[PDB]
């Protein structure tokens, strides 16, 4: 049976203040700028659409240097951070990105049409853009987050896949790195391995994996670690509704319909998809640059950070600005001249993470140590490398960033005044 | 480029299975089609068949008469009378679809004809 | 006379949770894709426009094994199960879906017209397509839930319907089956009896019967097994105005006009239509992931699971999504072609139900055992075959899904939490 860490992790009285100087991210929103012949990354992919992962280093509270250490006995017990607040903090203003495709696949307008449209060439593909579904959503655990989408399941070896042949789908869980997309109004799918087309969503999800956080699944988790706390919100409508070129993969049964003739005769597609839309984004529904107080987890894991670590999941589409700034290849004619100026595309993000902690202590008894060691025995073994060196994510180092004068802190005064004592 | 079976003589009463195998483009995209012209006289439809989940329509007069097959592995289409008379006597054509699903806009390439005499 | 359920069924102590590991629906979202030649299902029709109708089957409280039994005596009473939580899980991520069809009967836009519309000549369909009316609902009772729509009457035995005359409209209950469909805008009725046209409505419930919950029908219920408690949210706005092609079924009055001349001397079709449209989806509206405590209802069956049953009806369509995947016939080419890829549609819906059970204990008096014998004489003949397999529903088996231990799950340790002790 799994138990609150209410039952086995001591409260002290001491607690430390940690933020992040100011964290700041710039780079193309759509793909990575690179080297032709290379595959060096000159400038990164930044987008408002990813999923930020922090990587949080805490110091070891056991290796740590505290004025007084009486509060303790280091031959029964332990120490272990309990993360109690969280503020992300967010900086540039409030704004809507867009993203599109240059040969997107669009047949017709379907939302409203006055006569058949024609007959499909050969790639009748148009240059579409749109603005994605607003997404906002904070996740906190000292695991890292999980996602689910869905990707190409495994083939039954049976009838031999013809070339063409629909591909079968399988709900794929996944950890969620930094920098992975969120689903954007076309679901959480992998498009590169279920749409050979590379023409169905826009260049910056195009070729990628939109994910989506397995809440239920982090939730129903025993322990519940990669996971103690979260918001979400989000929302979508559809601004267009369209039809797919391409050739019928799956017929329409003649029983739902009464065959045509003339113009009516041949089918158009019925391959219908519609254009997301995030509406208008606004301060009053902000979920960020607010204080979090962690003081009653739904898991068993009440905010203890086991491995000194933390992970702070966020994606906020509320900031999503793209600015383009063109160049101007000579600076004399004073007739415009398209060809005379270089147009570009960059997307800032910035963050500010701040954190209260809660110093903690564990008497190693027999019951205790057989728990934490089922639970998870590199805790025991790494008190008295890397686990997911094959993920990504932001990392930040806050060894350095421990304070115990809240007082001298904005999320410090906030955690204070908040729990009075 | 679309090649069909050689000459047949059958008793009557007996059956013939007769192959189309298309080549110089992507079979699994299309439908066959099928005709028959009796001698010195006019042109007849069949059907059509649809390889993929061997759909196929019928034209009523060749409805117990005929039934179509096609092997998608080496892309040929077949077709087979059943119960031969007389009035089966005649060269039988095969013909593709101008596009792809849809048979409209005529048949752009035909067989060159696989004779057949029921005596 | 009836009576409260708190009358004759006593309360234990005992409470169990239970639920489904995680439901998975993937399939077609307008219609199912089968062999031609054959009528077997290849893939199935899903759609976050259906209703999903979840049969329970819980374990009999009276052959269970508890630990203790002296709770009560099995002499003069039996057990029965008592739903008291429940936690109705989705795990996609929120989204809107969008139906058509490739020949709706659509004749001119009547929002808005520069000059009066041509002639209607024959099949003026076009290819349309819509965001359905956005619903969320859920039902749970001990009985399937019943909903009501409009279908054909039966005819009065006099004036020999004249091929074309209008055909009669009767309000006809039924028993909403998993798979059914939900009105999307167009009301609850029959279409297929209906609607001789087959074009009138989008293929996904082009031959089908949308159906609305006979909410008065149920809450009027004797006994009220049938829903003991409910949330339904529904909204839509119209997007378009049209007018529909085909004859005058009933020609207009010229009392309501003065007759036109030229190109006004013949009267349009003044059979307008209206495109639904639910609008944006959020996740502050949502309905589901929040435990429901059915403790007191307004029915006289508080929550008693009869013949170890429960029925758990929902609809969502905040999470309908449909996601395109095209598969290359050929991987040479570098130059797009229509033809040389296969376009598909896919939909997926994620469940995870969860329950919290109380057990419950009945005295077999001379009473009760009339009462209980006249509300259902199956009741006490199970005490001590399958009535609805006409009927077909998603099937749920529980009954090695109990566990005592609430604490080890997300909605048991609510549920604690919120009951206290």
């Amino acid at each position: 049976a799994v138990v609150s860490t209410d039952e086995y992790v001591a409260r002290t009285n001491i607690y430390y203040h940690a933020g992040t100087s100011r964290l700041l991210a710039v780079g193309h929103p759509y793909f990575p700028i690179k080297k032709p012949n290379n595959n060096k990354i000159l400038v990164p992919k930044v987008s408002g659409l990813q999923y930020r992962v922090f990587r949080i280093h805490l110091p070891d509270p056991n290796k740590f240097g505290f004025p007084d250490t009486s509060f303790y006995n280091p031959d029964t017990q332990r120490l272990v951070w309990a993360c109690v607040g969280v503020e992300v903090g967010r900086g540039q203003p409030l704004g809507v990105g867009i993203s599109g495709h240059p040969l997107l696949n669009k047949l017709d307008d379907t939302e409203n049409a006055s006569a058949y449209a024609a007959n499909a060439g050969v790639d009748n593909r148009e240059c579409i853009s749109m603005d994605y579904k607003q997404t906002q959503l904070c996740l906190i655990g000292c695991k890292p987050p999980i996602g689910e989408h869905w990707g190409k399941g495994s083939p039954c070896t049976q009838v031999a896949v013809q070339p063409g042949d629909c591909p079968p789908l399988e709900l794929i869980n996944t950890v969620i790195q930094d920098g992975d997309m969120v689903d954007t109004g076309f679901g959480a799918m992998d498009f590169t391995t279920l749409q050979a087309n590379k023409s169905e969503v826009p260049l910056d999800i195009c070729t990628s994996i939109c994910k989506y956080p397995d809440y239920i699944k982090m939730v129903s988790e025993p322990y519940g670690d990669s996971l103690f706390f979260y918001l979400r919100r989000e929302q979508m409508f559809v601004r267009h509704l369209f039809n797919r070129a391409g050739t019928v993969g799956e017929n329409v049964p003649d029983d739902l319909y009464i065959k045509g003739s003339g113009s009516t005769a041949n089918l158009a597609s019925s391959n219908y998809f519609p254009t997301p839309s995030g509406s208008m984004v606004t301060s009053d529904a902000q979920i960020f640059n607010k204080p979090y107080w962690l003081q009653r987890a739904q898991g068993h894991n009440n905010g203890i950070c086991w491995g000194n670590q933390l992970f702070v999941t966020v994606v906020d589409t509320t900031r999503s600005t793209n600015m383009s700034l063109c160049a101007a290849i000579s600076t004399s004619e004073t007739t415009y001249k398209n060809t005379n100026f270089k147009e570009y595309l960059r997307h800032g993000e910035e963050y500010d993470l701040q954190f209260i902690f809660q110093l903690c202590k564990i008497t190693l008894t027999a019951d205790v140590m057989t728990y934490i060691h089922s639970m998870n025995s590199t805790i025991l073994e790494d008190w008295n490398e890397d686990p997911l060196k094959k993920y990504t994510f932001w990392e930040v180092n806050l060894k350095e960033k421990f304070s115990a004068d809240l007082d001298q802190f904005p999320l410090g005064r906030k955690f204070l005044l908040q729990l009075g004592l | 480029q679309l090649q069909q079976s050689g000459a047949e003589l059958v008793r009557p009463g007996s059956s013939v299975k007769i192959s189309c195998k298309a080549s110089g483009y992507a079979f699994s995209s299309y439908w066959m089609n099928w005709v028959k012209q009796r001698p010195g006289q006019g042109l007849e439809w069949i059907g059509q068949i649809y390889p993929g989940d061997g759909a196929t329509n019928y034209n009523g007069k060749f409805k117990g008469k005929a039934t179509l097959t096609a092997d998608k592995s080496s892309s040929t289409a077949f077709m087979q009378i059943s119960s031969l008379t007389s009035e089966d006597s005649a060269v039988y054509f095969c013909a593709r679809p101008y596009r792809y699903d849809g048979g409209v806009y005529a048949m752009d390439y035909w067989g060159q004809g696989t004779s057949v005499t029921v005596s």
